[PDB]
This record gives structure tokens, sequence and C-alpha cells, in this order.
């Protein structure tokens, strides 16, 4: 009979991760395609290059 | 009905609860029809209903380009959609962009060219329509009426060297067609020289229809009497036709 | 069943060089590793999504 | 090699430049610093997406005819209320850019085929043109009056000028054109403030940035070649070209800039980066490209780009995907600008109509 | 090879000028080419040529100069190729050639190369 209850236990998970998928997917509606990490700001990188720079750019940083 | 009713609405009312058959029953239904079109045409090939709506509003009067703008988004092949369409709004230009928007969407026809040349002439600039001309002629040559257009282009096309020799390949290059011997023979006659015309005018005329005729007896209308004869050649050529000839023959 | 089955051109044109050695048909079952596939190559923005 | 000064009164002007450059730079930059902080993905995730749409929209209202040649040339003045349309013909003229009838006037100039025509960064009642003859011209576009007139000349390209820009200060001008040298000038005095020497084909095209430190220059050899200006100096230089480059692209990102030519092909070159993140190739068209912009208010998001191939991209300023294109022509495109409200988009070409899109 | 005259625009390098004239060669053996300034002239107010070709190291330029204004005009691909001796032998003629103009047909056997060369022409002219 453990047939029946194990069959529902596959079955039912496998239904709930999908739809954590979906959940995922109109939640985010980054994607994929989208690609849309290109789109975040990191004070990071964008930071750490201001300050790393003496402060203006990298371009004129040569004069003062 | 027809050759009958030429001189029967029930009777296709009945012989109707008995496509180009409720079309026919819309053009009886002419000379106000706005319901017989609006339900025996909403049943319904469909651009004729358009058509003939655009002509009613259009006699009436922007709803009809409005439905112009509604046939041709929802079914854009026969031209006369869009060539209507814009030529209404060129009169009130952005009619071209209308030309553009659907022929880009064959575009690969003929025809659109030559209703963009058109609407170049009659609205002004031959010089573009020669340009669209020898454009749409390079891709397609073969097809006639871009020679039409050409040899209308030399009337005040006021190039006067190539005529003869355009008239010439104009010729060979379409398997002479008589369209243009047509359009030859007035470009003698819109100047002079009526008898030079005649030679092409029947020159066609053994190729046939009635856009000739009209102008034949023009010539005549130069010169004349063998008038009564040649109306049995029209005869063969099929309503009032004398009615017709006799109209337009007024005009001028 | 093909007649849903598509052909188009995306374009053609010209590269600095090729990092084609030989010719050789395969799969990627994602889009993933078959963009990164295209991208040992760097060939990732051919395809269009 | 050979580095040699001389005719220090541009020093000065690059003084002048100095001062201009880092202050907007910094405010700028510092305003972009602004941004990282909001974050909000999910703003973004829409509102791009949004965008998306309206992109896909956009479509033809009406055309016109100007002249008969290839339209060469087309531009809006800043206020995006008029299109400068120069051409083969050798022709200028000023249209009225939401509507297009018929025009303001049509001057012919003195001149016989137009590289490119361009709008004072202010004052917006003027203009300037690269010409065939080696010739450069100011213009007043007086009111709404025909009044298109000389505000002067320039002179001393020994080629066709292809291309000229103002500075976004408008005391300078720049023009590249074949004889393989790239012009730097006063716009007031009308004077040379540089001849710039460095590539091995033609100089075809140019570029500056919105911080003004910096100038592209795009030549007929594929090779973007870069220049600070102050020093003179060249910075870095980019081969992603097969054959020669035409549209030089610039961000109001300052920091990067997009470039066209010859082989087809759109290079995304991003500057700070610096170590591989580099180019990145945009498939463009086919069929060559001509003019190439980013949308001017907002940064740049859009990307919009005019080829042979008879029609015009709209590209993701981040993914680069191609979004969408535009059926537009019967012809060949040979130059595109865009509202700085990025809602109308006016193309020219072989066709030779001017098309005005939603 | 020489200053190279300013005047000329679209100018074809080697790898395509060889294309180019092997296309005239290949022409006027079907003598669906046409030779020499006035009969390109011709060739271009009938409306059936293809494209053009002319030669760029010619004595006073000018006079071939309306040629590209014309075809503008017309709208029809033009080039310039560096030696003119160079086109003459190579369309049949002993004697320096300053212009020549292919033809149009359509069941030209060669209508294809013909083509791709358009193609890479009108790349030319910006």
């Amino acid at each position: 009979t453990l047939q029946k209850q194990q069959e529902e236990e596959e079955l039912k998970r496998k239904l709930k991760q999908e739809e954590d998928e979906k959940d995922k997917r109109k939640l985010i509606e980054p994607n994929l395609e989208l690609h849309e990490d290109k789109f975040l700001l990191d004070l990071s990188k964008f930071k750490i290059y201001y300050d790393n720079n003496h402060g203006y750019e990298w371009w004129d940083t040569a004069y003062l | 009905i027809k050759l009958l009713g030429r001189s029967r609405d029930f009777f296709q009312q009945t012989f109707s609860s008995l496509s180009g058959t409720e079309r026919l029953y819309y053009k009886y239904v002419n000379f106000e029809e706005a319901i017989k079109f609006l339900n025996e045409r909403c049943l319904k090939i469909c651009h004729k209903f358009f058509l003939q709506l655009g002509q009613i509003y259009h006699s009436m009067g922007e709803m009809s380009r409005e439905t112009y703008l509604s046939g041709t988004r929802l079914v854009p092949n026969c031209p006369l959609l869009w060539v209507s369409l814009s030529k209404i709004d060129e009169i009130d230009v952005r009619a071209r962009s209308i030309l553009d928007r659907g022929l880009l969407k064959n575009p690969d026809d003929v025809l659109f060219y030559i209703a963009k040349i058109q609407m170049e002439i009659r609205l002004g600039n031959l010089d573009q329509a020669e340009l669209l001309v020898t454009q749409a002629l390079q891709k397609f040559p073969s097809n006639a009426l871009l020679w039409v257009e050409q040899i209308k282009l030399f009337k005040h096309g006021n190039k006067s060297s190539l005529k003869k020799t355009i008239f010439q390949d104009a010729l060979r290059r379409t398997q002479n067609d008589h369209r243009v011997l047509l359009e030859i023979g007035v470009s003698f006659y819109a100047e002079a020289q009526y008898e030079t015309s005649l030679k092409w005018l029947e020159r066609a005329l053994k190729k046939c229809y009635g856009d000739t005729w009209v102008w034949l007896f023009r010539t005549y209308a130069r010169l004349g009497k063998d008038t009564v004869d040649l109306y049995n050649m029209f005869d063969q050529c099929e309503c009032t036709p004398r009615e017709i000839l006799l109209r337009l023959m007024n005009d001028k | 069943d093909m007649h849903n089955n598509s052909i188009s051109k995306t374009w053609e044109g010209y590269l600095q060089d090729c990092k084609f050695k030989g010719w050789f048909m395969k799969v990627c079952n994602d889009q993933d590793s078959l963009l990164r596939t295209l991208g040992q190559f760097d060939s990732e923005h051919f395809y269009s999504p | 090699d050979f580095f040699t000064p001389a005719t220090s009164e541009l020093i000065f002007a690059r003084r002048f430049l100095i001062n201009y450059s880092l202050e907007r730079s910094r405010k700028r930059l510092q305003k972009e610093m602004e941004r990282h902080q909001k974050f909000n993905t999910r703003q973004e995730l829409l509102s791009r997406r949004t965008e998306l749409q309206r992109m896909a929209n956009l479509e033809l209202a009406g055309s016109q005819l100007v002249s008969t040649k290839p339209i060469s040339a087309v531009s809006l003045s800043t206020d995006d209320m008029v299109v400068a349309t120069g051409s083969w013909a050798g022709d200028l003229q000023v249209l009225n850019s939401q509507t297009l009838q018929p025009l303001t006037q049509k001057l012919d100039s003195h001149v016989g085929k137009i590289g490119a025509i361009d709008w004072h960064p202010d004052s917006n009642n003027q203009m300037i043109s690269c010409a065939e003859d080696g010739l450069i011209k100011n213009f007043q576009y007086s009111n709404e009056e025909g009044g298109l007139r000389l505000l002067g000349d320039l002179v001393g390209h020994e080629r066709r000028i292809s291309d000229v820009k103002y500075h976004p200060s408008g005391k300078f001008i720049g023009s590249a054109s074949h004889d393989m040298t790239w012009r730097l000038w006063d716009a007031s005095t009308h004077q040379e403030l540089l001849l710039q020497e460095g590539h091995d084909k033609g100089v075809f095209s140019l570029s500056f940035q919105c911080d003004g430190s910096l100038v592209c220059s795009g030549g007929m050899d594929s090779l973007s070649m870069l220049w600070d200006i102050r020093s003179g100096s060249k910075v870095m230089t980019l081969a992603g070209h097969s054959k020669p480059i035409y549209t030089v692209a610039w961000s109001p990102n300052g920091y990067q800039v997009a470039t066209g030519g010859g082989d087809g092909i759109i290079n995304v070159w991003d500057i700070r980066k610096r170590d591989e993140g580099q180019l990145n190739q945009i498939l463009a068209h086919r069929n060559i490209v001509t003019q190439v912009r980013f949308s001017k208010e907002d940064g740049g998001k859009k990307l919009v780009s005019c080829g042979y191939d008879n029609l015009i991209n709209v590209y993701s300023s981040d993914t680069w995907l191609k979004m969408g294109s535009l059926a537009g022509h019967t012809d060949k495109i040979i130059s595109l600008d865009i509202s700085n409200n990025s809602h109308f988009l006016v193309s020219g070409g072989w066709d030779r109509s001017i098309k005005l899109w939603n | 090879m020489s200053a190279p005259n300013p005047k000329a625009f679209p100018l074809a390098d080697a790898a395509l000028t060889q294309q180019i004239l092997d296309v005239v060669q290949q022409a006027a053996n079907l003598r669906q080419l046409k030779k020499g300034a006035n009969e390109a002239t011709k060739t271009l107010n009938r409306g059936i040529s293809e494209f053009i070709i002319m030669a760029a190291d010619c004595e006073p330029i000018e006079i071939l100069l309306h040629l590209p204004l014309l075809c503008e005009d017309k709208n029809v691909p033009y080039v310039f190729v560096p030696s003119r001796v160079a086109l003459g032998r190579a369309c049949g003629v002993s004697r320096p050639v300053i212009a020549a103009s292919i033809t149009t047909n359509d069941a030209s056997a060669i209508k294809t190369q013909i083509y791709a060369v358009k193609d890479k022409i009108e790349t030319l002219l910006i």
C-alpha cells in the first residue's frame, strides 16, 4: 500500500517545487534573458573606484 | 435579374432565402442602405464591403477614413484600401507614411508603387515620381503600367529627346501591350497629329477595354465620320454603355 | 510536423578573427550551457532570445 | 613619434576645459552615486519593461518630401522643435518637428554635399554644418523666421569633412574629415585650436563626452582612437572593427561609447572597467551601419541604429538585446536623431523622405 | 601609385577592383558592357544601366565628373577604379578607357556576379 502514499509524496513535492519556481517568476515579475543583473547598482565597485581615484574620475586625476 | 434589373429587389430576397451573391445584392441596395450593409454585410470579400462603406461615409463625411483604417489593418492586400485612405488624408502630407506603411507589409507586390507614383504625380513633384518609377521598374520591368506612367511623364515631362527611344523600349520590353499603345497614341493626341495616334489606337484595338474607345472617338472628334459602323465593334466589346461613351466624350 | 518549423536570416557581416577551426553541430540542452557554449568562442551575443 | 607644442592660448582653452570638465563630471559622477543608493530592483524591472512596449509601439506617422538626392544629415534642435536637414543636394533647411508640414525655409548652402549638421548647445538658434568642399558653416536660424543665414565660415580641411560637433561648452567645435586629421576650433572667433593627426586612413567620425573631457575619434581605418583633449593624449584605442568605422556614438553616461562601421557590427566600449568588460558586440543590421544614438536625456538607455539594412533598431542599454526593428523605408538610411523627450524618432535616407515616428 | 584625386569618391581597393574589372571583362564577352563616357551617359538616360565604373586616374577629372551627379539622380551605384589602362584592357579595347558601364538584362547569365558586386559597391558610398 506504500505505493499510494509514496506517489502522493513525490507528486505533491514536485508540484510544490514548480509552484515555487513560477512563484519566483511572477514574484520577480532580474530574470535570466533579461540579464537585469547589469541594471543593478553596486556601491562596491563604483565607490571603491570613486575614492580609489584620489576622488575625481580616473581621467584627470593626474593634475591635482 | 441583372439585365432585367438593368431596366427585382424582392426576387433577390426570396431568391436569397433560396460570396459574390450578397455582394451584387449590396450593389442593388445602393440608390440609407446603412442597415443593409451593417447587417447583410456583417455576416460576411469583406474588403468590397469596406469600400462601399467608406464610399457611403465618403459622400457623407472622417468616419470613412476611420473605417478604412479598420479594414486596412484587418486585411492588408487590396491596395485601394490604402489608396483610398491616403487619398482622403492627402486632401485634409501624412498620406505618404500611410502609403509606405502598407507597402512594407507585402511589400513585394506591384501596385503600391503605382499608387505612390500617381499620388506624387497628382500631388506634384514629377521628379521623384521619375525615381519611384525607375526603381520599381528596375525590379519589375515586364510590368506594363509602370511603362504607362513612364510615358505620361513625358507629356509635360519636358525631356523631349528620349520619348522616341522610350516609346521604343516601352514597347519591346512589354510584349507590346495595348495599354501602352494607347498611352503613346494619347501623347500624340494631347499634342497634335491625331492621325499619327490612329495606327497606335487601332493597333491596340486588335488586341481587345473601354479606356481606349473614348479616346478613339475623341480622335474622330478631331477628324471623324467613320462613326456609325465601328459602333458594331463596340457592341462586340462587352448598363447604358452608349450613355457612357457619349458621356465622357462631352467631358472634352 | 515541420510546417510550424521556421528558418529565417538574422544577418550577415564581418568578423575580426575567427575562433572556429572547424565546423561542428551539437546540442546544449538549456539556453545557458548553450549560450555559454557560444561564449567559449565568446559567441554568446550571436543568439537572439 | 613627434610631440610638438605650439600656440599657447588653446592651452588656456585647455585650462578652461579642465575646470569645466572636472566640475560637471564630479557633479555628474556624484549624481550617479546617488542612484546607487536607491536600488529598488522591481522599480526598474517594471519601468524598463514598460518602455519596451512603447519602443515596440513606435510607428511612422507621416513622412514628407525634402530634396531630390539622398538626405545625408538630419537632427533636432535641443528643444526637439525643429529638424536640421542637409543633404547631397548641398541644401539645408529646417522643419517643424512634431508636425513636418512643409518647413521654415529651404536655403541652399554654398556647398554641394553635406556630411552633418549640428545645433548650438543652448541658444538653439544656430547651427553648424560639415560640407563636401572642406568648408564648415555656422548658420543662424531666426525665431520662426526662415532666417537661415550665415553666421560664418570655417576653413582648411582639404578633403570632404565627414563630421562636425559642438563641444557641450558651445565655444568649441570639431571636424573629422578625410585628410586624416581631426580639428578642434573656437566657435566664437571661428579659429582652429587644434589639428590632430594619427589615423592611418581618413578620420571619419567624431564624438565628445558629456563631461567634455574625452573626444573619441572615429576613422576610416577601423581604429577608434580615444583622445584626452587638454593634454592631447591618446588614451585608449579600440579595434573591434574590420572595415571602416562610421558612427561614433556616446553615452550620456559619459563612461560608455558605441561604434559602428563597415563591418555591420556595433561595439559597446565601456571605458572605466578597461580590463575586460571592454567592448560588447552587437550584431547590428547587416549591410553596414550609418548612425547610432543614445537617448539624450535620461542618461541613455535606448540604442538607435541606422544601417543600409533599411531597418532601424532599438537596443537595451545593458542586455543590449535587440528589442525591435521598425520597417521604416523603401531605401537605405543615411541619418537619424531622436526626441530629447524620447517620444519621437526622425530618420532620413536615399528614398528622400524625412520620416517621423510616433 | 600617386596622390589619388581628391575628387574621386568611392574608390575601390584592390580586392574589390579585381572583382569589378573581372566582372567587366566577364561582361564584354556578352557585350552587355557599354564602354566610354558618352555611351555611359546614353545608358543612364535610357535607364538600363546596372552600375558604373570610372577610371580615377583620368586626365582632367571633370570630363566625367557629371556622371556621379547624374547617377544619384538616376540612383545607380558607381565606383572609381584607379587604373584606366587596366580598365581599357579589361573592356576589350587596347587603349585608355575612362568610364564604362554595365547594362541590364534578366537572362544575363552572370546576373548574380553583377548583383553581388552592386552590393559590395553601395557599401562604399555612405
